[PDB]
């Protein structure tokens, strides 16, 4: 999981 | 927004696409490229290709459950694009790049003509 | 295999199936959750979630263009996963994560239920 | 495109  | 993103998520989402198409799984239409035929999902060929696109979004055409090509359209060049779809994996090679060319041209898949175009430019 | 990839070409499939869905084109079920109604395509939610999987593979279930979830199923809950199905991202908050976590649960959306643990442990 |  990322910060798009 | 203020969202996370799964970077797999839309490969692992094509990835299971194609095992449905395997499996035979919700497939809606066959597409016949003269004496061979595919099954798939139309929502899938119309998320590929501008020509599937137009083709479902028509009101007559989008219940059909068999669409035949144009005669001249390969079979072949058919199948690996279709494959290409499912996986993002375009098996391009000399003896069938050609094919395959002209078959991406007549579906409007625009990203698989510009890579056609440039292998094709390197060879001359 | 000697293929090429198309690094983007899963994001931007999964990109036109969420243009789809918003124009309502080709959907082919509605999941009911209490009072509320989502249209969707089968073979995304069967790709997203390990219940539509089952439900969609099930011969008579496969179908039926209704599904009605538990009623103990939040709908907002619902709405923040069939958007993450369909853009790969999750609007997680703290006023819905708790719903959100048992909706992924019951849908059965590992990824999902992987990362609420995680925020959910950072929280204790 | 790359070699996957
Ligand atoms: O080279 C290409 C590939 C391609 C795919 C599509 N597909 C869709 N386009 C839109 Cl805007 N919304 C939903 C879709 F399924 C249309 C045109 C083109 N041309
Ligand atoms: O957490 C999850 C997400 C999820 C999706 C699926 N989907 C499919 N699985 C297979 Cl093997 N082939 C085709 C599919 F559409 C099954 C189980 C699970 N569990
Ligand atoms: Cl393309
Ligand atoms: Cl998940």
């Amino acid at each position: 999981w990322v910060i798009p | 927004d203020s969202c996370i993103q799964f970077t797999r998520h839309a490969s692992d989402v094509l990835l299971n696409l194609n095992r449905l198409r395997s499996r035979d799984i919700l497939t809606d239409v066959v597409i016949v490229v003269s004496r061979e035929q595919f099954r798939a999902h139309k929502t899938v060929l119309m998320a590929c290709s501008g020509l599937f696109y137009s083709i479902f979004t028509d009101q007559l055409k989008c219940n059909l459950s068999v669409i035949n090509l144009d005669p001249e359209i390969n079979p072949e060049g058919f199948c690996i694009l279709l494959d290409f779809m499912y996986t993002s994996r375009l098996n391009l090679r000399e003896g069938n790049i050609m094919a395959v060319m002209a078959t991406a041209m007549y579906l409007q898949m625009e990203h698989v003509v510009d890579t056609c175009r440039k292998f094709i430019k390197a060879s001359e």
